[PDB]
């Protein structure tokens, strides 16, 4: 329905794989900057600040999967 | 069709025909949630109106459990127009 | 299977902190965040120590956390952002000890999501406004008033939405009062998602934009917009108005940027670098958090590095522009999650990881044998300023909050001979790792010790005024003579000042304001700063009891004699002795009030193995009031105030708390040994001590008890003690011993013994027979201790051939310059960087007793101790390696197995051979007397071999890469590392590794537990546990086909096996869990499913024995949910829902907040349930106490 155009990540009968994936891989992102121990997880898994983690994840959002497919 | 701005402070009323019912899914069964309703639905003449149907309201409007289990509270200010 | 959740030990990781005043008085408090769960200390700017004043369970993921004020007010609110999507504010309500709900604002969706805020929060200085910020798109703006009656008032939302829009941070700007401005750091990707060169992707800039809220338009205008040189990750108030210049720090890779709307040109300085630092060269830098601290005439910020270096901040000014910013290294401590400086010189430091620290600043900062940087310094680009980090200089270290986040790995085992398990925590990241051994009790200090002669039965501590702040006397009685110490400069022993006698003393106390009694089986002595009171006819006295005013004595034969002093001074018996049908074996008297002249009851315990209450007052004096029979004879009472309590202790180790009010009792077993009981003061309270088999504490914390045992020794008498040398102790004789002890770290439930270890530890395991623990160490970013020292030899080299005199001098220093890891940082190697070690520890006292270093770039991910069938007695550690792993994107170049037979009493590993495998051997477990490797996505089994491991079996048809195996029996269970739980039965004749189930969901395993031969507990990366079960009649005895039909023709359901497990159990823990243990905790206790988290948490699921506790915890839950529902605006049965639905386990941590109620609810819930709230109480401590202690 129209409404869900108001919501960011919904898709449609024309919707490609890149769109889908990178709206995964931008959800997947802000969640793990949500969950503290998720974020924790990853920070140890890495040996890296809390801080650096946030920020290497905030720089991910921009191309998170790549260019668009053409 | 559904205002959907975003709500603030207003509460919503409803009319004695329609105290009661949900906004959402209009069934009568156990009101768990305070309607919101956006300020310019709440305005002036608007101030007052029934949610459902725009008449002068004699109750708050409460959204159902069912509907507020599935987070239909959240999806803005329910005036229909 | 219906589980009981609860938490043992909060969470305390801390993610989160702001300081303020919210109390609503001079001194300040810091509220932090644990994830889970909110948290008030006061930090005491005398005793130095951090008090934890309120802790509450949010049941919702705290995403951010303002402190703010409105304008004229003297009290802050917390205002909080989270998972809930509703914009939560806080008043702390000192006299209720609760955080109340002053405003609950609904805003969208709950979750983490992209698009819905509560990520971001900035309040403005003046408290007038508060944006609310997602990640993207989506912020919203509050308007905040102060009504007539000063009660909060929140304006509705304003819509402050740009599409397309990422922002990294919102601060609110101090503009005085002008009106409020919002900046925030924000890029926009629009343009890289419709490039396909990715051009557009490298040319976006971030900006600051500053949005102001026009508040007489009521609207929010993104007033200024600007690109930045380079990528912020954060942003920093600056003082504004007549404090300071406004405007706004950015913190950059490399760099601070001081900008300002208007003609404020841009100020930017470089983060100065260490000097000789060991860190890859292509690292950047950041800092990673900030405090401010704002003062009557200047302000500074403190910064942190990613290193844990500290830099004082400080703004030159030249009118209201900023001129130069200047930075001065100030300390290192370690990398902080946040930073409080307090009012009262005490810098807060929440840890990232491990434990928090309270620092006094000693200094401000202002000497200068160490340079100030500057912004105005002439320098170029890659140039940079360069500084010396040394030892703390202007901090110094006062309280330490002892922290277990994270915890990676855990075993509960006795590994020490105890009567209790202990658990064995694997805990922290890089150089502050530890081992750390948790067992439940209390740390004891030895203050002094010095044995006694003869065998000592009892002991007293008498003061010599009543307005004396500390004691004068300490009385041990013998058997056949008692002893009196002055606790002077040099606790020596008197005789004059004492009169007492030789015989033996049965009560020392203080009657008088100034006077001491002395009761003894031979009579009474009183003692004005001597009246003698022979014992009736040829009788002695039996027991007694004293007070403030009041002393009453038991004699032979049950004969009880009361004396009451007046206000003259004097003793006067009553004119009656009452006889009990009886002899008395024990008695009690409580405190007078300090307003009463008298207490009323008194409690007596007779051979009849009853307890009888008896009422001093003169109107019933020496009556029966209540009587009570108990299931043996009595050993001990003692009454005390927190209500009125009446604790028995019997002659068998069982303990009764009884509440005299109108009552109704509860009890437990301590046996082994007769119970006895003292009072002690502890907190500035009064708290009982029984003694059995074990010293046990009850006392009462915030209207909710807790009897933690004693860490220590059998003791044989007790009492309470006050001294100058110990503010408050404990006086206990031991046999043929006398000691001053003293209580001084409650750490929870847990005392913890720490032991350092040198990387983040991944696993251990217990070698069975001489216990000592096998643990693997392993670090990312990291140098081995070989390519640590041969970084620093070319180091020195590169310094020499860079004044060549002076430059052999500092090369040589700079060799010997070896400041600890811990402190100052493991050195960050380059990305695929590896350093590994395999510890073996003895778990009594951490000495390492062996220590194998791995090769750079190999990163040790699983262990095994084993004995193989070959090779029988001999034991082996199998450790599986990766090598030159890169995590993202992911790739490897193949790993080893490398094999070790332990020897020495699994006190030395002997290397034997190192195996070649193609991808990591990422799990190990023992199997039938040979070894199972789980490689990537193959299943192998390995024997022992002489050269090399031997591929007895193997097994390619496991979805993804093997996280976990656990065995049982022919069973192997693997977890996926995103397909969850795959069964495989090994077929021992037809040697082929066959999977025969599988679940029916994805989970993210991070770790497994065996409950039954079908039943699996499984944890995953996102929070929850579950359990799956075989369903009944599921075989196990399955082929696999020798020709290919079952790969072609014969198959599985959905894509994966033929048959599935069912999940029988759904819980969102709320936080991440890497161990699960079925144990029980407490000796003769039931069993139970322990689970520990990456914030530190400890946690139980046990299982409800019957209808009668689980409908009523499930009626109580559902109770709560509505009438005591989540503080942060959450739903809790959506909190508990999160990944998937709730299934079969009712939250203790919400139902055990029935206790924290206030009355009102407490009676309306307890009605709802048939029962008066002390029997809800009851049923919650009976729940408890059954399993976790
Ligand atoms: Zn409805
Ligand atoms: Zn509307
Ligand atoms: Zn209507």
């Amino acid at each position: 329905e129209h409404l869900q155009s108001k919501y960011i990540g919904t898709g449609h009968a024309d919707t490609t794989k890149w769109e889908w994936l990178v709206n995964q891989h931008r959800d997947s992102y802000c969640s793990y900057m949500g969950h503290f121990d998720l974020l924790n997880y990853f920070a140890i898994a890495e040996n890296e600040s809390k801080a650096r983690v946030r920020f290497n994840l905030m720089e991910k959002m921009l191309q998170p999967c790549g260019p668009p497919a053409d | 069709i559904f205002c959907r701005k975003q709500a603030g402070v207003a509460i919503g009323r409803l009319c004695e025909k329609c105290d009661g019912k949900c906004v959402i899914c209009d069934s009568y069964v156990r009101p768990c949630t305070l309607v919101r309703i956006c300020d310019e639905c709440n305005y002036g003449s608007y101030q007052g109106r029934c949610v459902i149907c725009g008449g002068p309201g004699v109750s708050d409007a409460y959204y159902c459990k069912e509907c507020t289990i599935q987070e239909k509270d959240r999806d803005g200010c329910p005036k229909i127009v | 299977m219906f589980l009981y959740n609860l938490t043992l030990q909060r969470a305390t990781g801390i993610s989160f902190a702001i300081h303020g005043n919210f109390s609503g008085t001079k001194q300040q408090e810091i509220v932090v965040s644990r994830g889970k769960i909110l948290e008030l200390l006061r930090p005491d700017p005398n005793t130095g120590k951090v008090h934890t004043l309120l802790t509450v369970e949010v049941f919702g993921v705290i995403r951010s956390l303002m402190a703010f004020r409105l304008t004229g007010g003297t009290k802050d609110y917390i205002v909080v952002g989270s998972d809930s999507g509703r914009i939560v504010i806080l008043e702390y309500q000192p006299s209720k000890n609760m955080f109340e709900k002053i405003h609950q604002e609904t805003f969208g969706k709950s979750g983490c999501r992209r698009i819905v805020p509560g990520q971001f929060l900035a309040v403005d200085p003046k408290g007038r406004a508060v944006m609310i910020s997602a990640i993207e798109k989506q912020k919203l703006v509050y308007i905040l008033n102060r009504d007539a009656a000063a009660r909060l008032t929140i304006s509705s939302p304003l819509e402050a939405h740009k599409a397309n829009t990422l922002v990294y941070h919102v601060v609110g700007v101090d503009v005085g009062f002008e009106n409020p401005m919002f900046a925030c750091l924000e890029m926009d990707y629009e343009e890289a998602d419709n490039d396909p060169t990715g051009e557009a992707a490298a040319n976006t800039q971030q900006t600051l934009t500053f949005y102001e809220l026009d508040l007489g338009l009521n609207h929010v205008v993104r007033k200024y917009s600007e690109p930045l040189e380079e990528h912020g990750n954060f942003l920093i108030t600056v003082p504004g108005g007549s404090d300071g210049p406004s405007g706004v720090l950015i913190c950059s890779e490399n760099y601070i940027t001081y900008k300002n709307f208007g003609d404020q040109p841009d100020i930017r300085c470089p983060i100065p670098r260490r000097r000789n630092d060991l860190d890859d060269p292509e690292r950047g830098m950041i800092f990673v958090c900030s405090a401010t601290h704002k003062t009557k005439s200047m302000f500074f910020f403190l910064a942190q590095t990613e290193q844990g270096d500290i830099f004082k901040i400080t703004l030159e000014t030249d009118e209201d522009m900023v001129t130069e910013i200047r930075l001065k290294y100030f300390d290192t401590v370690p990398v902080a999650a946040a930073m409080c400086v307090l009012k009262t010189g005490f810098l807060f430091v929440a840890s990232e990881f491990g434990n928090h620290y309270l620092y006094q600043i000693a200094h401000l900062g202002d000497d200068d044998e160490e340079p100030e940087f500057s912004s105005a310094m002439p320098l170029e680009e890659g140039d940079t300023f360069f500084f010396q980090p040394r030892p703390l200089k202007n901090l110094v270290l006062v309280d330490e909050l002892d922290s277990l986040s994270p915890i990676l790995f855990c075993q509960i085992a006795d590994l020490a001979n105890e009567d209790t398990p202990q658990l064995y925590v694997a805990c922290g990241r890089g150089p502050r790792s530890s081992l750390r051994v948790l067992r439940h009790g209390l740390e004891v200090s030895e203050m002094a010790v010095s044995e006694l002669p003869g065998n000592p039965n009892a002991v007293w501590t008498v003061r010599r005024h009543i307005e004396d702040e500390f004691d004068a006397y300490i009385i041990v009685s013998f058997v056949n003579a008692t002893l009196v110490l002055s606790i002077g400069e040099t606790v020596e022993e008197v005789t004059d000042s004492g009169f007492l006698g030789t015989t033996p003393t049965l009560s020392c106390s203080l009657l008088g304001d100034d006077a001491l009694v002395q009761v003894y089986p031979d009579g009474i002595r009183h003692i004005r700063a001597v009246n003698e009171w022979k014992t009736p006819g040829k009788k002695t006295i039996v027991k007694c009891a004293v007070n403030q005013r009041q002393v009453v004595i038991a004699l032979t034969g049950g004969e009880l004699v009361y004396f009451e002093m007046d206000p003259s001074g004097q003793l006067n018996e009553y004119t009656e002795r009452k006889e009990m049908s009886a002899d008395v074996v024990c008695m009690s008297l409580a405190n007078v009030p300090p307003g009463e002249q008298r207490s009323r009851f008194l409690a007596v315990g007779l051979v009849d193995n009853t307890v009888r209450i008896i009422s001093l007052d003169p109107s019933d004096c020496l009556q029966p009031l209540s009587m009570q029979a108990l299931p043996a004879q009595p050993e001990s009472l003692c009454i005390v105030e927190m209500f009125l309590y009446l604790n028995i202790g019997l002659q068998n180790g069982v303990l009764l708390r009884t509440v005299l009010d109108p009552g109704d009792l509860s009890d437990t077993r301590t046996g082994s040994r007769p119970v006895k009981l003292f009072r002690v003061r502890m907190q500035g309270q009064e708290a009982v001590l029984a003694m059995s088999s074990r010293s046990w504490l009850s006392y009462s914390y915030q209207s909710r008890f807790h009897l933690t045992p004693l860490s220590y020794e059998t003791l044989e008498f007790a009492s309470g003690f006050a001294s100058e040398q110990c503010p408050e102790g404990i006086v206990a004789i031991s046999t043929n011993t006398l000691r001053i002890l003293a209580l001084e770290k409650l750490g929870a439930v847990f005392n913890q013994v720490a032991f350092p270890l040198q990387y983040t530890p991944r696993k251990f395991v217990i070698h069975p027979e001489s216990n000592n623990l096998i643990i693997i160490e392993t670090d990312h970013n990291a140098y081995t201790e070989a390519t640590k020292a041969q970084r620093k030899q070319q180091m020195a080299e590169e310094m020499v051939e860079a004044e060549r005199e002076l430059a052999a001098e500092m090369a040589a220093a700079f060799l010997n310059e070896n400041l600890p890891e811990s402190i100052f940082g493991a050195p960050k190697a380059g990305n695929g960087q590896w350093a590994s070690v395999i510890r073996v520890m003895n778990p009594i006292q951490g000495n390492t007793l062996d220590l194998v270093q791995l090769e750079q770039n190999e990163a040790a991910f699983s262990v095994a101790v084993c004995r193989f069938s070959n090779t029988g007695e001999d034991w082996y550690v199998l450790v599986g390696v990766a090598k030159d792993l890169i995590l993202n994107p992911r790739s490897v170049a193949g790993g080893f197995v490398y094999t070790y037979k332990l020897v020495n009493n699994g006190e030395k590993l002997e290397f034997l051979h190192k195996t070649p495998v193609e991808e990591v051997p990422a799990a190990i477990a023992p199997f039938q007397g040979r070894v199972l490797i789980g490689v990537g996505k193959l299943l192998r089994v390995y024997d022992l071999g002489k050269k090399k491991l031997l591929r007895k079996c193997e097994n390619k048809h496991i979805a993804n890469y093997i996280s976990g195996i656990q065995t049982i029996g022919h069973r192997v269970i693997v977890s996926d590392v995103q397909e969850s739980f795959i069964w495989v039965r090994y077929k021992r004749n037809e040697n082929q590794l066959i999977i025969f189930a599988d679940d029916t969901y994805p989970r993210w395993v991070t770790t497994a537990s065996l409950l039954d031969y079908d039943t699996v507990a499984g944890a995953d990366k996102f929070g929850n546990i579950c359990v799956v079960r075989l369903p009944p009649n599921t075989n196990d005895e399955v082929d696999e086909d020798p020709t290919g039909n079952k790969a072609l023709w014969d198959r599985g359901l959905l894509n994966g096996a033929s048959q599935k497990a069912e999940v029988i159990m759904n819980y969102h823990v709320g936080e991440t869990v890497l161990s699960l243990q079925k144990t029980t905790l407490i000796p003769g206790g039931s069993e139970s499913l322990v689970y520990t988290t990456l914030s530190g948490g400890i946690g139980i699921l046990v299982p409800f024995t019957s209808h009668e506790d689980h409908d009523f915890f499930q009626h109580v839950e559902m109770h709560l949910r509505s009438e005591h529902p989540p503080l942060c605006g959450r739903d809790h049965l959506s909190f508990r829902s999160y990944y998937f639905p709730v299934k079969n386990v009712i939250d203790g941590d919400l139902c055990e907040q029935f206790n924290s109620m206030e009355p009102n609810k407490q009676k309306n819930v307890s009605e709802e349930l048939d029962r008066t709230p002390p029997e809800v109480s009851k049923k919650l401590e009976d729940i408890r106490t059954r399993y976790a202690f």
